C-alpha cells in the first residue's frame, strides 16, 4: 500500500508539468483506467485523492489535447460512469470529496459532447464489445444504419475486420472472445436487415464465409448468434 | 438441420411470389406497350 501511494504522488508530480503529463497520456491508455480502478477498490482517503489528482492533471486544461484526453478516457475507460458512482459514494476527506465532484463535472461535460456514435467508434476501434445498449437498441441501429454504411461503408468494413479477427481468434474461444464475436455477429445481422446495400459489401469481404465458420464453432451461444446471422442473410 | 429446412421452404416460398409478382409486370408491360401503340395509332391516323 505504502509502495503503491508512493508511485501515485511520483506520477501525479509528473504529471503536474503539462508536458509530462501529454507525454504519459499515450505512453499508456489504459493508466487512466487502471488508476480508477485502483482508487475504486483502495478505501484509503489519501490513496484515492492522489489517484484523482492524477487523474485529473492528464484531462487538465494545461496539458496538450486536454478535450480529445478527457473524451478518449470517457469512451474507453468509462470515466463517466466512474466519476458518478464515486460522487454518490461519500468520502471523508473534503479535498478528496472535492476532486472527485471535480473529476465528475469534468467528465459530465466532456460526456455532453460526445454521443452514443463516439462510443460505438470507440469500442470498435479497440475491438471490444460487451454487448453494449446501443446494440439492443433498435432506435439507435435505426439511427446510425446511414452512418454505418457512410464512407463506402467503412462501419461495416470494420465491423467484418472484426468479425474475421474473431474468427481468427476463435480457436481461444474465450468468454471475452466469444461475447465479442456474438456482439460482432448481431451487428453484422442488424447491417444486413437494415440497408441491404451492405449485406453484397460483407459477403465480398467474407462476411458470410466468417458466419459459416462460426456455425460450427462449440459455443452454443456463438452457433446461435451465426445461425440466427445466416437466417437474416438468406433464411426465414 | 430441421431449422435450417424449414426456413429453406419459407425462402423458396417468397422467391415463387417474387417470379409470380415479376410475371405479372411482364404482363402489364404488354398490355401498357399495347396502349402505347394504340396511342400512336391516334398520332399516326
Amino acid at each position: 500500500i505504502q509502495l503503491q501511494y508512493h508511485s501515485l504522488l511520483l506520477i501525479w508530480l509528473l504529471t503536474f508539468n503539462p508536458v509530462f503529463a501529454n507525454e504519459l497520456v499515450q505512453k499508456y491508455l489504459s493508466d487512466f483506467l487502471d488508476l480508477l480502478k485502483l482508487v475504486k477498490i483502495t478505501i484509503k482517503e489519501k490513496v484515492s485523492r492522489l489517484c484523482i489528482s492524477i487523474i485529473l492533471q492528464c484531462c487538465s486544461t494545461r496539458v496538450k489535447q486536454h478535450k480529445k484526453v478527457i473524451k478518449q478516457l470517457l469512451l474507453l475507460g468509462n470515466a463517466l460512469p466512474t466519476v458518478q458512482s464515486l460522487s454518490e459514494r461519500k468520502y471523508s476527506d473534503e479535498e478528496l470529496r472535492q476532486d472527485i465532484s471535480n473529476l465528475k463535472e469534468i467528465l459530465e461535460n466532456e460526456y455532453q459532447e460526445l454521443t452514443s456514435f463516439d462510443e460505438y467508434v470507440a469500442e470498435l476501434d479497440s475491438k471490444l464489445l460487451c454487448w453494449s445498449p446501443p446494440h439492443v437498441d433498435n432506435g439507435f441501429w435505426s439511427d446510425n444504419i446511414d452512418e454505418f454504411k457512410k464512407d463506402n461503408y467503412k462501419i461495416f468494413r470494420q465491423l467484418i475486420e472484426l468479425l474475421q479477427a474473431k474468427v481468427r481468434n476463435g480457436d481461444v474461444n474465450a468468454k471475452q472472445e466469444k461475447i465479442i464475436i456474438q456482439v460482432a455477429l448481431n451487428d453484422i445481422t442488424h447491417v444486413v436487415e437494415l440497408l441491404p446495400e451492405s449485406i453484397d459489401v460483407l459477403d465480398k469481404t467474407g462476411g458470410k464465409a466468417d458466419i459459416m465458420e462460426l456455425l460450427n464453432h462449440s459455443d452454443s451461444r456463438v452457433k446461435y448468434e451465426a445461425l440466427k446471422a445466416t437466417q437474416a442473410i438468406i433464411g426465414y | 438441420d430441421e431449422l435450417n429446412k424449414m426456413q429453406a421452404f419459407i425462402r423458396k416460398e417468397a422467391e415463387e411470389k417474387a417470379k409470380e409478382i415479376q410475371l405479372k409486370a411482364d404482363q402489364e408491360y404488354e398490355i401498357e406497350k399495347t396502349n402505347i401503340v394504340r396511342n400512336e395509332t391516334n398520332n399516326i391516323d
